[PDB]
C-alpha cells in the first residue's frame, strides 16, 4: 500500500490519474476509475523581550 | 422680486449665492437659534392677517422638500403612501442596479452593472435635476396594468412580457475586472508569468493552457468559462534539492497560473499591464458578462415595492386594450393596499397624462395643483376613462375581462440581487480533512449549512435517523477499532492483515465502532490532555 | 441558461410525437388526447368546434402546464359516433371555414384595386 | 505572435515575444493594451 | 521633506478642480465625478461622519 | 488555546456539531406556482444537473439502470458514476465505453436526480416543525424554486428575495422516514394550537368572496372548460342550475362541485354582513350572508378565512379529519386551480376610483373634523381657565390628554364610518377589506379620510424644540398637530409636519422588529437548551432523559393534541 | 361538418404601413388566435451569425449585434423561399438559407461620422435588403428613409464586421415579429356586458361605438354574440400589412393541415379502425 | 458606546430639516445610522476673538 | 441613449427620427407638434421619445477615445 505517489489500480497499474478539481474527484480513465480519496483539493487550496 | 431677476442675471454677468447671503435677505441657520426664532411654513397664508393667530414669524422654509435626502427625493408624493415604504425605497434605491458616471470605458472596477436603455423619470422632482438624475437615470418608465392574472405574480413578484425581453427590456452589461501580480517568492523564488506545457510544469491538476498567449496571459476579445486557466505562471521551488534527474520538463515548476472560479462564462472585455509603488510588475484585466432579467431575479418599483419575476409570457399570451396595448409588467393588486402605496398610483396617473399630454409632471409632494379631479378631469380630455381604470381583452379567450384595468407608465428597479449568484448546491465533492466538514462556499464549491435550529426541528421531527444520516453520512463518517479489554481506541492495524491494541496485548478482541471522525479528534484532544475516555455496550 | 431554446417551445424531439391518443377507461365511447408543443390556441377553436357539433357528450382540454408545451383533450360522444370522427369533423370544417376566409379576404382585398369612392 | 503591446497613451501596440520590464518607446509610461484576439467569433443577433 | 499627504479629490490642491468638462474628458476624468474622497493605493475612500 | 479549541468558542462543540456544512443540498430564491399540487416543489435543471442519487441495481430495472449509464453524464436522464459490490466506483465521463461497460445487481449507481423523488425543505431561520417539511420535486427552467402559494403559509415566506434551504436523502429508510413523516400533508394541522396550518391567501381568497356572489352565473361552454381544469371529476356532467328562459349553471353549485361529497361545514360566514347576532334571525332569510354547506353542496354564505382554514370549525380541519390528508391535498390543489383559472378570466384590479367616496359625506367629515377642532379649544380654554375638572385619582394634565385623545378617537372613528358607509360594495377594496385578505376599515381611514394622532408610546409627540415640537408652532402650542395628529389621509397627502411624525412611528415599528428579530432565536436558544430533556414514553407516562417520570402520562390523557377540537360543554345551563 | 361560419370580410383601410378592415361571423376565439398568428407565427429572415472584424468605437460588439437584431429588415422578396439552416443540411449556412452582410467603416474625417443601413451590404444575392432607399426611389421618403442611424463616429473610430441574416419567425424572437400592435375591437355598446362600465359617462366612445352612435349610455342584449370584429394591422415595415395577414392565414392552415395528417398518423400508428 | 441601555434610537425634533427622516439603512444599524439634509451645512470653527 | 428602434410598448420604429424631433425643437419649439409631426400618435411611443436621453455626446466630449 505503499505504491501510492499518482499510479495504481486492483486490475491493472495505472497509467494517468486526472485530477477534476471541479467536481473535486480523482478520475482513472482507461478502466473506469475512482481511486477514491479526494484529500481537499490543492487546487482549492490553490488559492491559498529578547 | 427684482432679486431674483438679479439671480437670472447671474446665468450671464454675475450675482452670487453669496451675495444673496452678503443681500442678507436669507441667512444661515442652526438649532440653537432655531429654538428662539419663529419660522413661517409658508410666505402665502402665514403673511395673512384675516386669521392671524400669530404674526410674529422670523424666518421661513425655503421649501418643505428641503428636509429630504437624496433617496427621499426620488420618490413624488411620499405621503401619500406609507411612511417606512420610503426607507425601504431608500436603501432599495441604493440596492438598484444602474449607470455611475461617464467614462466607464476607463473604469475598470470588480463589479459593474449598467442598463442598455435608461430613462429619466417620466415624473420628477425638481432637485434630481440638482442630483443630475436624469442625466444618470438608473431605470425605465415602464407602463404597467395592476392584475393579480395568475397568481404568479403574488407576494412581492410581478409577471412581465418575454417578447418585451426580446426588444431589449431592463437587458444590462456585467463587467468584473481581474488584476493579477507578479512578485519574489524568497530570495531566489519568484512567480513568473508564462504559458506552460503539461509536461513541462506541474500543479497543473489538469487544466489546459490553450487560451495562454506566450506571454501567459490569455488575448482580449476570448470567449472565457468558470474553469480555464485565466493567467499563467510557474514557480520553481528548490533548484538544487531537486537534483540527479528526477529531472522531467516538469522539473520542479510548480503551477500557480490563475484560473477563473468554477461558475463564471463570458468573453474577455480588456487587458491592461503596468507597475505600482511596490515596483513589481502586475495586470489588470476587464471581463465583460451580459445581464438579462429572468424569472426570479429581484426588482423594484420606484415606490419601495420590489419585486421578482414571478415568470415571463410572450406578448400574445397577456391579455391586451382595445389597441392591444400589453402592459410590461403585471403587478397584484393586493400588494398596495397592506403597504398602502397610493403614490404608486399617483406616478401612473401622472405619468398616463403626461404622456397623453407629451409633456413631463413635476413630482413634489406639496402643490396646489389639485392632482386628483383636474388630472382625471384631464384624463378624460385625451379621451379616456377618467380615473384611469380601462377594460383590457383576454391574452387567451380575447373575451373582455369582467374587472376594469388601471394601468399605465412607472418608473422601475432593476436590483442588485443577480439570483444565479445566489444558488448554492453539492452533492459531493472536496471537504475539510482537517474536520471532514464541507468546504466553505460556493467559491470553493462547497457543501451548504447545516443550523442549530435545522437540529431542533429535526429533533422536534423524531425522524433521528434522517439526522443521523444528515450529521454522520451526509457530513462526517468514520469507523473506528477498539480494544476489548477497554473502551480506549487504541489500534495499529496492519488495514490488510493484523489490528492489535498495542498497551494490552490484544491480538484478536479488536472490535469496529462507527462514530464521526470530528469526533474522534475531539476524542484525541481529550486524551492530549492526559483525559482517557472509553466505551463499551456493556 | 438554466433554461431550454426558444424552438424547444414548437419543435419536438425525434423521440417526441405532436399528439397522443388515449381511450377513456372511465365512461364509454369517450377518449383522451394528449398534443405535444401546442397551446389552448389551438384547443379552445377545437372545443367549441367540438361544441358546435350535438352528437358530443363531452369536450375539454388544459395544458399540464403553461410552463410546459403540450395539451390533453378528453371527448366523449354518442355511442354510435366515435369521439375521432368528431376530432375529425371538426378540424375538416374549420380548415374548410378558414379557406373561405383566405378567399374573401382576396377577394375583399382585390375589391379595391383603385378606391371604393 | 506579433500580438504583443499597444502602450496606452502613446496608443501604439509594441507588438513582440519579449519578457521585456513592460516597457515603451518614445511613451516611457507602462500602461500597455493587448491587440483584439486572432479568431474566428460568431455572434448572434439575439 | 517631511511627507506625503494624500489628498482629497476634488481639492484646492487637486489642480483638475479648475479645468472644465472638457478638459476632464480631456484627462478621461468624468465632470459628474466630483470626487471628496481620497484614493488609496488605487481604491477609492470615504471618510464617514 | 488547546481548552479554547475544544471549548467551543467556534470549537468542537459549537464551531463544528453545533453547525456544519452537509452535502446533497440546495438553495435558492423562491418563485411563486399555484399550478403546483402542495407536495410539489419546482427545481432548477443545473441542480438536477448537479443533484445524483446513487441507486443499488436490481435485476427488475438493471436494464434502464444501464440505459442511465450509457445515456452518462452527458445529458440529464442519465448518470454520472457508477459504485460496485466490492467498493470501487467509476467516472462515466472518462471512462473508455460508458454504454459498453458491465454492471450487475447489487451494484450501486450514481444516477441523475428524477422528478417525483421525495425530498426535505426547510425555511431558515427554522421555528417549528412545519418549518421543515418532505416534498416532491419538479424539475423546471431557470435557477428558481416554484412553490405552491398555501405551501408559503406555514413557511411565511416572501418572493422578495428570501432563499431556502432544501436537503436530498440518499437512505430507502429516510425516504420512508421523510415520506411517512416530513412530508407536508400531515403538516397540516398543528398541535401546538390544534388548528390548522394551511391557508388560502390573497387573490385566491378574494377570488372566492368574488365567486360566492349571488350574480355569478356560467355558461354550459365554460362549465367544460372549468371541469377540465379539475384534477379530479366523476366524468359525470352535472345537472343546470337553471332550465329556462336559458340553462345555466350557478358558481355555488360548481364550487359544490369542487366539495367532496358526502362531508359538510357549517355556522361560521363570518363575515361583516347580515348583522351581529339577531338581525339576520330577523326572519331568517337565513340568507347569503350566512355560510351553510349540506352533503358536499353549498347552500348559501359568501366564504371567509375562519371558514378557509387556521382557525377553529374550519372546512379545512374538519376534511382533514374525515377525508384525511391525502383527499384534502388534492382537494386543496384542485381548489386553487380552479379558482386561479376563473380569477384569470374573471380579473381584479385596483385604482384611484377605489379610492373615490362621496363628496357630500367627505365633506361631511371634514366638517365632522372641523367641530371637533373647535371641541379641542373648548378643552383648552376651560383648562387655562383653570376651570377645568380633573379625573378623579389622575391629574388634570392627565385628563386633559386623555380628554383630547377620546375626542381625536371618536370624530376619527366617526369620520372612518362615514367612509365606510361611502364605499360601494362595487370597489375592489372593500372587496379585498371583506374577503379576509390584507386590508380594514382603519387603512380606508387612513387612505381616505384620516390617519389620526401620532404618539411616543402612546404618549402625544413631546415638546422636543422647547416647549414646542417645531418652530412652526407658537410656543406653549397644544394643538394636535403640534402633538402629531395627522388629519389628513393618504389620499389627501401629509403636511411636512405630519410627515415628519409618521417617519418617526415607522421607526419605532421597524427598530422595534429589528430588536425583536435578534432576541427570539436568543430566547429560544434558552428554551430549547431546557425542553430537549424530556420525551413521551411507552408506558404513557412523560419522561427525561434519565429515564424520571415528569407526568402520570401525556397531557394527563395521552391523547394527541391535534385530535382536540373547540367544544361547548353546555351543561353550565343557567336553570336547573 | 352541416353548419360553419361564412367568415363575413370586409376591407375598410390599408396603407404601406397599416390595414385597417372589419371581419363578421366568426368566432371570438378564432379572432384573437389568428391575431396571435398575426404576430408570432408569419416566417421572417433576420441576422443570426455576426463577426466584428474591427471596432474602435465606443460601444461594445454586443451592443450593436443586439442592435443588428434590432434592424427591421423589410421582407418583401418572399424570404419563404430560403429553407431553414437546420433543414438545409449545409455546413451552419448557405445562400440557400442565409444571406451574408458586411459592414465596414472608419471615421478619417475630424468631425463625427454617422453609421447606417447603407454602410451594412447584402454580400449574399441581392434579395432585398434594409429600407433605407431601396425602395423608395420613391419621391415620398419619410425625409431621407436613412432609417436607423447604427452609430456615430468621432474622428479615429472605425468598424468592421460580417454578418448572416437567416430564417425565422416571431413566436421565436420578436425581432421575427412583421407587426407592431394590433387594433382589434368588437361591440362597444357592450351589450355583451363583458364588463360594467359603471356610469357609461365616465367612458369616452370608441370610434366604432359612433357606428351604433348612442346617448342611452349603453344598450344591452343578454342574447348577444360577438360579431364585427374591427382590424386595424400595424405592420413595423417588414412587410405591407394585407400581405402579412395572407402568409399568416396561409401559414394556420398550413399548421393545422400538419395535424391532420398527424392526426390521420395517429389513427394510422395506432390499431384503431374508421373505415 | 459611552453611555448605554435606556437610551435607544427614536427620533429628536430638531432632525427637522437637519437630516432626512426616511434615508436610513433597514439593517440594526437602523437610526442608528444617519443622512446628511439636502440643505444642511457644517460650521468650520473660528475665532470669536 | 442611442435611440431603440422600435416602441417597447408596440413596436414603433424611431431609428432616425431622434436627430429629427431634435431637429424639429430646433425648428419648432412645440413638444406637440413635435412629437406629432414624428408620427407618434401612441403615447406610449411618445413616452419613449420624451423620456430618452443620449449622453453619448458627452462621452464623445472626451479625446482619448483613440485606444
Ligand atoms: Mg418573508
Ligand atoms: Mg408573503
Ligand atoms: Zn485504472
Ligand atoms: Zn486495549
Ligand atoms: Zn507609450
Ligand atoms: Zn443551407
Ligand atoms: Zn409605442
Amino acid at each position: 500500500l505503499d505504491a501510492l505517489p499518482r499510479v495504481t489500480c486492483p486490475n491493472h497499474p495505472d497509467a494517468i490519474l486526472v485530477e477534476d478539481y471541479r467536481a473535486g474527484d480523482m478520475i482513472c480513465p482507461e478502466c473506469g476509475l475512482v481511486v477514491g480519496d479526494r484529500v481537499i483539493d490543492v487546487g482549492s487550496e490553490w488559492r491559498t523581550r529578547t | 422680486k427684482r432679486h431674483i431677476d438679479q439671480l437670472k442675471e447671474r446665468e450671464y454677468n454675475n450675482y452670487s449665492w453669496q451675495d444673496l447671503v452678503a443681500s442678507g435677505v436669507v441667512e444661515y441657520i442652526d438649532t440653537l437659534e432655531e429654538e428662539t426664532v419663529m419660522l413661517a411654513m409658508t410666505p402665502d397664508d402665514l403673511q395673512e392677517k384675516e386669521v392671524a393667530y400669530c404674526s410674529t414669524y422670523t424666518h421661513c422654509e425655503i421649501h418643505p422638500s428641503m428636509i429630504l435626502g437624496v433617496c427621499a427625493s426620488i420618490i413624488p408624493f411620499p405621503d401619500h403612501n406609507q411612511s417606512p415604504r420610503n426607507t425601504y425605497q431608500s436603501a432599495m434605491g441604493k440596492q438598484a442596479m444602474g449607470v455611475y458616471i461617464t467614462n466607464f470605458h476607463v473604469r475598470m472596477d470588480t463589479l459593474a452593472h449598467v442598463l442598455y436603455y435608461p430613462q429619466k423619470p417620466l415624473v420628477t422632482t425638481r432637485s434630481m435635476e440638482y442630483l443630475r438624475f436624469r442625466e444618470l437615470p438608473a431605470g425605465i418608465n415602464s407602463i404597467v396594468a395592476i392584475a393579480s392574472y395568475t397568481g404568479y405574480n403574488q407576494e412581492d413578484s410581478v409577471i412581465m412580457n418575454r417578447s418585451a425581453v426580446d426588444r431589449g427590456f431592463f437587458r444590462s452589461v456585467f463587467y468584473r475586472s481581474y488584476k493579477e501580480q507578479e512578485s519574489k517568492k524568497g530570495f531566489d523564488q519568484e512567480e513568473v508569468f508564462e504559458k506552460p506545457t503539461r509536461e513541462t510544469c506541474q500543479g497543473m491538476r489538469h487544466a489546459i493552457y490553450d487560451k495562454l498567449d506566450d506571454d501567459g496571459l490569455i488575448a482580449p476579445g476570448v470567449r472565457v468559462s468558470g474553469d480555464d486557466v485565466i493567467i499563467g505562471k510557474t514557480v520553481t521551488l528548490p533548484e538544487n534539492e531537486d537534483e540527479l534527474e528526477s529531472t522531467n520538463r516538469r522539473y520542479t515548476k510548480r503551477d500557480c497560473s490563475t484560473f477563473l472560479r468554477t461558475s463564471e462564462t463570458g468573453i474577455v472585455d480588456q487587458v491592461m499591464v503596468t507597475l505600482n509603488q511596490e515596483g513589481y510588475k502586475f495586470c489588470k484585466i476587464r471581463v465583460r458578462s451580459v445581464r438579462i432579467p429572468q424569472i426570479g431575479d429581484k426588482f423594484a418599483s420606484r415606490h419601495g415595492q420590489k419585486g421578482t419575476c414571478g415568470i415571463q409570457y410572450r406578448q400574445e399570451d397577456m391579455p391586451f386594450t382595445c389597441e392591444g396595448i400589453t402592459p410590461d409588467i403585471i403587478i397584484n393588486p393586493h400588494a398596495i393596499p397592506s403597504r398602502m402605496t397610493i403614490g404608486h398610483l399617483i406616478e401612473c396617473l401622472q405619468g398616463k397624462v403626461s404622456a397623453n399630454k407629451g409633456e413631463i409632471g413635476d413630482a413634489t409632494p406639496f402643490n396646489d395643483a389639485v392632482n386628483v379631479q383636474k388630472i382625471s378631469n384631464l384624463l378624460s380630455d385625451y379621451g379616456y376613462h377618467l380615473r384611469g381604470n380601462e377594460v383590457l381583452y383576454n391574452g387567451f379567450t380575447g373575451r373582455k375581462i369582467t374587472s376594469q384595468i388601471f394601468i399605465g407608465p412607472t418608473y422601475y428597479q432593476r436590483l442588485k440581487h443577480m439570483v444565479d449568484d445566489k444558488i448554492h448546491s453539492r452533492a459531493r465533492g472536496p471537504i475539510q480533512i482537517l474536520n471532514r466538514q464541507p468546504m466553505e462556499g460556493r467559491s470553493r464549491d462547497g457543501g451548504l449549512r447545516f443550523g442549530e435550529m435545522e437540529r431542533d426541528c429535526q429533533i422536534a421531527h423524531g425522524a433521528a435517523q434522517f439526522l443521523r444520516e444528515r450529521l454522520f453520512e451526509a457530513s462526517d463518517p468514520y469507523q473506528v477499532h477498539v480494544c476489548n479489554l477497554c473502551g480506549i481506541m487504541a489500534i495499529a492495524n496492519t488495514r490488510t492483515h493484523t489490528y492489535e491494541c498495542r498497551g494490552c496485548r490484544n491480538k484478536t478482541q479488536i472490535s469496529l465502532v462507527r462514530m464521526p471522525y470530528a469526533c474522534k479528534l475531539l476524542f484525541q484532544e481529550l486524551m492530549s490532555m492526559s483525559i482517557a475516555p472509553r466505551m463499551m455496550s456493556v | 441558461m438554466n433554461a431550454p431554446p426558444a424552438f424547444e417551445s414548437f419543435l419536438l424531439f425525434e423521440g417526441e410525437k405532436k399528439i397522443t391518443i388515449n381511450k377513456d377507461t372511465k365512461v364509454p365511447n369517450a377518449c383522451l388526447f394528449t398534443i405535444n408543443k401546442e397551446d389552448h390556441t389551438l384547443g379552445n377553436i377545437i372545443k367549441s368546434q367540438l361544441l358546435k357539433d350535438p352528437q358530443v357528450l363531452f369536450a375539454g382540454y388544459k395544458v399540464p402546464h403553461p410552463l410546459e408545451h403540450k395539451i390533453i383533450i378528453r371527448v366523449q360522444t354518442t355511442p354510435d359516433y366515435s369521439p375521432q370522427e368528431a376530432f375529425t369533423n371538426a378540424i375538416t370544417d374549420l380548415i374548410s371555414e378558414l379557406s373561405l376566409l383566405e378567399e374573401r379576404f382576396r377577394v375583399a382585398i382585390k375589391d379595391k384595386q383603385e378606391g371604393i369612392e | 505572435q506579433p500580438m504583443i503591446y499597444i502602450c496606452g497613451e502613446c496608443h501604439t501596440e509594441n507588438e513582440i515575444k519579449s519578457r521585456d520590464p513592460i516597457r515603451c518607446r518614445e511613451c516611457g509610461y507602462r500602461i500597455m493594451y493587448k491587440k483584439r484576439t486572432k479568431r474566428l467569433v460568431v455572434f448572434d443577433a439575439r | 521633506f517631511i511627507g506625503k499627504i494624500p489628498i482629497m479629490l476634488r481639492s484646492t490642491y487637486c489642480l483638475l478642480n479648475g479645468l472644465t468638462d472638457r478638459d476632464l474628458c480631456e484627462l478621461n476624468e468624468c465632470p459628474l465625478d466630483p470626487g471628496g474622497y481620497f484614493i488609496i493605493n488605487g481604491s477609492e475612500k470615504v471618510l464617514i461622519a | 488555546s488547546l481548552k479554547q479549541r475544544l471549548k467551543g468558542k467556534e470549537g468542537r462543540v459549537r464551531g463544528n456539531l453545533m453547525g456544519k456544512r452537509v452535502d446533497f443540498s440546495a438553495r435558492t430564491v423562491i418563485t411563486p406556482d399555484p399550478n403546483l399540487s402542495i407536495d410539489q416543489v419546482g427545481v432548477p435543471r443545473s441542480i438536477a444537473a448537479n443533484m445524483t442519487f446513487a441507486e443499488i441495481v436490481t435485476p427488475f430495472n438493471i436494464d434502464r439502470l444501464q440505459e442511465l449509464v450509457r445515456r452518462g453524464n452527458s445529458q440529464y436522464p442519465g448518470a454520472k458514476y457508477i459504485i460496485r459490490d466490492n467498493g470501487d466506483r467509476i467516472d462515466l465521463r472518462f471512462h473508455p465505453k460508458p454504454s459498453d461497460l458491465h454492471l450487475q445487481t447489487g451494484y450501486k449507481v450514481e444516477r441523475h436526480m428524477c422528478d417525483g423523488d421525495i425530498v426535505i425543505f426547510n425555511r431558515q431561520p427554522t421555528l417549528h416543525k412545519m418549518s421543515m417539511m418532505g416534498h416532491r420535486v419538479r424539475i423546471l427552467p431557470w435557477s428558481t424554486f416554484r412553490l405552491n402559494l398555501s405551501v408559503t403559509t406555514p413557511y411565511n415566506a416572501d418572493f422578495d428575495g428570501d432563499e431556502m434551504n432544501l436537503h436530498l436523502p440518499q437512505s430507502l429508510e429516510t425516504r420512508a422516514e421523510i415520506q411517512e413523516l416530513a412530508m407536508v400533508p400531515r403538516m397540516i394541522v398543528t398541535p401546538q394550537s390544534n388548528r390548522p396550518v394551511m391557508g388560502i391567501v390573497q387573490d385566491t381568497l378574494t377570488a372566492v368572496r368574488k365567486f360566492t356572489k349571488r350574480d355569478v352565473f356560467l355558461e354550459r361552454g365554460e362549465v367544460m372548460n372549468l371541469l377540465m381544469f379539475l384534477s379530479t371529476w366523476d366524468g359525470k356532467v352535472p345537472q343546470p342550475a337553471i332550465l329556462k328562459p336559458r340553462p345555466l349553471w350557478t358558481g355555488k353549485q360548481i364550487f359544490s362541485l369542487i366539495i367532496p361529497g358526502h362531508i359538510n361545514c357549517i355556522r361560521t360566514h363570518s363575515t361583516h354582513p347580515d348583522d351581529e347576532d339577531s338581525g339576520p334571525y330577523k326572519h331568517i332569510s337565513p340568507g347569503d350572508t350566512k355560510v351553510v354547506v349540506e352533503n358536499g353542496e353549498l347552500i348559501m354564505g359568501i366564504l371567509c378565512k375562519k371558514s378557509l382554514g387556521t382557525s377553529a370549525g374550519s372546512l379545512v380541519h374538519i376534511s382533514y379529519l374525515e377525508m384525511g390528508h391525502d383527499i384534502t391535498r388534492l382537494f386543496y390543489s384542485n381548489i386553487q386551480t380552479v379558482i386561479n383559472n376563473w380569477l384569470l378570466i374573471e380579473g381584479h384590479t385596483i385604482g384611484i376610483g377605489d379610492s373615490i367616496a362621496d363628496s357630500k359625506t367627505y365633506q361631511d367629515i371634514q366638517n365632522t373634523i372641523k367641530k371637533a377642532k373647535q371641541d379641542v379649544i373648548e378643552v383648552i380654554e376651560k383648562a387655562h381657565n383653570n376651570e377645568l375638572e380633573p379625573t378623579p385619582g389622575n391629574t388634570l394634565r392627565q385628563t386633559f390628554e386623555n380628554q383630547v385623545n377620546r375626542i381625536l378617537n371618536d370624530a376619527r372613528d366617526k369620520t372612518g364610518s362615514s367612509a365606510q358607509k361611502s364605499l360601494s360594495e362595487y370597489n375592489n377594496f372593500k372587496s379585498m377589506v371583506v374577503s379576509g385578505a390584507k386590508g380594514s376599515k382603519i387603512n380606508i381611514s387612513q387612505v381616505i379620510a384620516v390617519v389620526g394622532q401620532q404618539n411616543v408610546e402612546g404618549k402625544r409627540i413631546p415638546f422636543g424644540f422647547k416647549h414646542r415640537t417645531l418652530p412652526h408652532f407658537i410656543k406653549d402650542d397644544y394643538g394636535p398637530e403640534s402633538r402629531g395628529f395627522v388629519e389628513n389621509s393618504y389620499l389627501a397627502g401629509l403636511t411636512p409636519t405630519e410627515f415628519f411624525f409618521h417617519a418617526m412611528g415607522g421607526r419605532e415599528g421597524l427598530i422595534d422588529t429589528a430588536v425583536k428579530t435578534a432576541e427570539t432565536g436568543y430566547i429560544q436558544r434558552r428554551l430549547i437548551k431546557s425542553m430537549e430533556s424530556v420525551m413521551v414514553k411507552y408506558d404513557a407516562t412523560v419522561r427525561n432523559s434519565i429515564n424520571q417520570v415528569v407526568q402520570l402520562r401525556y397531557g394527563e390523557d395521552g391523547l394527541a393534541g391535534e385530535s382536540v377540537e373547540f367544544q361547548n360543554l353546555a351543561t353550565l345551563k343557567p336553570s336547573n | 361538418m352541416p353548419y360553419a361560419n361564412q367568415p363575413t370580410v370586409r376591407i375598410t383601410e390599408l396603407t404601406d404601413e397599416n390595414v385597417k378592415f372589419i371581419i363578421e361571423n366568426t368566432d371570438l376565439a378564432v379572432a384573437n388566435s389568428i391575431r396571435r398568428v398575426f404576430i408570432a407565427e408569419v416566417p421572417i429572415i433576420a441576422i443570426d451569425w455576426v463577426q466584428i472584424d474591427a471596432n474602435s468605437s465606443v460601444l461594445h460588439d454586443e451592443f450593436i449585434a443586439h442592435r443588428l437584431g434590432l434592424i427591421p429588415l423589410i421582407s418583401d422578396d418572399i424570404v419563404d423561399k430560403l429553407q431553414y439552416s437546420r433543414d438545409c443540411t449545409c455546413e451552419e449556412f448557405c445562400p440557400e438559407c442565409s444571406v451574408e452582410f458586411t459592414l465596414d467603416v472608419r471615421c478619417n474625417e475630424d468631425q463625427t461620422r454617422h453609421v447606417t443601413s447603407r454602410d451594412l451590404i447584402s454580400n449574399s444575392p441581392r434579395v432585398i435588403p434594409v429600407t433605407s432607399r431601396n425602395r423608395d426611389n420613391d419621391p415620398n421618403d419619410y425625409v431621407e428613409q436613412d432609417d436607423i442611424l447604427i452609430v456615430k463616429l468621432r474622428k479615429g473610430q472605425e468598424l468592421r464586421l460580417r454578418a448572416y441574416a437567416k430564417k425565422g419567425f416571431g413566436k421565436e424572437h420578436a425581432k421575427w415579429n412583421p407587426t407592431a400592435g394590433v387594433a382589434f375591437e368588437y361591440d362597444p355598446d357592450n351589450a355583451l356586458r363583458h364588463t360594467v362600465y359603471p356610469k357609461p359617462e365616465e367612458w369616452p366612445k370608441s370610434e366604432y361605438s359612433e357606428l351604433d352612435e348612442d346617448e342611452s349610455q349603453a344598450p344591452y342584449d343578454p342574447n348577444g354574440k360577438p360579431e364585427r370584429f374591427y382590424y386595424n394591422v400595424e405592420s413595423c415595415g417588414s412587410l405591407r400589412p394585407e400581405t402579412i395577414v395572407l402568409s399568416a392565414l396561409s401559414g394556420l392552415k398550413k399548421k393545422l393541415s400538419d395535424l391532420q395528417t398527424q392526426l390521420s398518423h395517429e389513427i394510422q400508428s395506432d390499431v384503431l379502425t374508421i373505415n | 458606546r459611552d453611555g448605554k441601555l435606556a437610551k435607544p434610537r427614536q427620533l429628536h425634533n430638531t432632525l427637522w430639516g437637519m437630516v432626512c427622516p426616511a434615508e436610513t439603512p433597514e439593517g440594526h444599524a437602523v437610526g442608528l445610522v444617519k443622512n446628511l439634509a439636502l440643505m444642511a451645512y457644517i460650521s468650520v470653527g473660528s475665532q470669536p476673538s | 441613449m442611442i435611440i431603440p428602434v422600435r416602441c417597447f410598448t408596440c413596436g414603433k420604429i424611431v431609428g432616425n427620427k431622434w436627430e429629427a424631433y431634435l431637429g424639429l425643437l430646433q425648428a419648432e419649439y412645440t413638444e406637440g407638434d413635435a412629437l406629432d409631426a414624428l408620427g407618434l400618435k401612441r403615447y406610449c411611443c411618445r413616452r419613449m421619445l420624451l423620456a430618452h436621453v443620449d449622453l453619448i455626446e458627452k462621452l464623445l466630449n472626451y479625446a482619448p477615445l483613440e485606444k
